[PDB]
């Protein structure tokens, strides 16, 4: 799992 | 009126922290992720796809104080690809103690394969500033704009752990929590995120690199992202160091005992700790494991996210000009 939260 | 409520690691290698939250009447619960790089409030709910809901989830219909929102509707997508819509409602929102009514919850009718297979995350929380919202046509307000009013003091701290549980508090900053004084540090509000800049980087017992370093603090992104000389500069220093394009990321023998990274703020120093920077073992039992820090080059903003955080104690200041505190813990 990685979580990158908005672009 | 203050808050404080406890976020833990959603597994071993603190690839992000849930919090527990109260949604409407009577209160149902649901553990949803805190994001600072975002700005909406939206969890799994009975209106989801069922093939698409492996979660706590939220119903409406079963909570008294809450109301449709009508005509409204969100979408969203995030840094990784993954993305959810559907419509809002209104409700009563608490957060270790502290209360807010009419907040907007965004009801999810979808939500993308990544959320579905995280089991842990029923929703996430948007501690970013409003003009990023996906309400349309209006957008909503944040959870922490709208609690401002009711703040003993208008600022949230993330206390996050190494492996550990940890603590967000809303209203006022534990002084037991950290060590030395807080430095605090502008913010640009142009894009919507806690931007900030950081005065510049050590390696290890390295010198100070006096370089200016835009970057985000963003709970929601596990890892910390630099440009990708800074990041080069890191990983020289650790022998068995090198970039993979299969693990998409620097790998280097887990055996390794890494340098410390120090990053600045102000004439602040942030130390993370050399072991805060191996997250882990690329697959079970590997002899060759993933680094905490990364180059930012694909992604195009540099990101402060839990691994540079969880090294210290934050203060998110919501006053009219935002300001961004670091202590150490």
């Amino acid at each position: 799992p990685h979580l990158s939260x908005a672009h | 009126s203050t808050g404080s409520a406890t976020t833990t690691p959603i597994d071993s290698l603190d690839d992000a922290y849930i919090t527990p939250v109260q949604i409407g009447t009577p209160a149902q619960t649901l553990n949803l992720d805190f994001d600072t790089g975002s700005s909406d409030l939206w969890v799994f709910s009975s209106e989801t796809t069922a093939s698409e809901v492996x979660q706590t989830i939220y119903t409406p219909s079963k909570s008294t104080t809450a109301k449709l929102l009508s005509g409204a509707t969100w979408s969203i997508s995030y840094g990784d690809g993954s993305s959810s819509s559907g419509d809002v409602y209104t409700d009563t929102v608490s957060v270790g103690g502290l209360t807010v009514t009419g907040q907007a919850v965004e009801s999810a009718k979808k939500v993308s394969s990544s959320f579905t297979e995280d089991s842990t995350i029923d929703g996430l929380l948007g501690l970013a500033f409003s003009t990023l919202n996906t309400v349309s046509p209006t957008q909503q307000k944040t959870f922490f704009d709208n609690a401002k009013a009711s703040l003993d003091s208008p600022v949230f701290t993330a206390d996050l752990g190494y492996h550990a549980p940890g603590t967000y508090n809303f209203g006022f900053i534990d002084t037991t929590a950290y060590t030395g004084s807080i430095t605090y540090t502008a913010v640009s509000t142009k894009q919507g995120f806690w931007e900030w800049t950081s005065t510049g980087y050590a390696v290890g017992s390295g010198t100070f690199k006096s370089t200016s370093i835009d970057g985000i603090a963003d709970t929601g992104t596990t890892l910390l992202y630099l440009p990708a000389t800074v990041v080069s500069a890191y990983w020289a220093q650790v022998s068995g160091a090198k970039s993979s394009s299969s693990v998409g990321g620097y790998v280097f023998p887990c055996s390794a005992t890494l340098p410390s990274f120090t990053f600045g703020v102000g004439s602040a120093r942030i130390v993370i700790p050399g072991d805060y920077i191996d997250f882990g073992p690329i697959s079970t039992g590997s002899s060759s494991c993933f680094g905490g820090i990364q180059s930012s080059a694909g992604i195009g903003i540099n990101i402060f996210g839990d691994v540079a955080l969880k090294a210290a104690f934050v203060v998110f200041n919501g006053a009219t000009t935002p300001t961004l505190g670091f202590a150490s813990k």
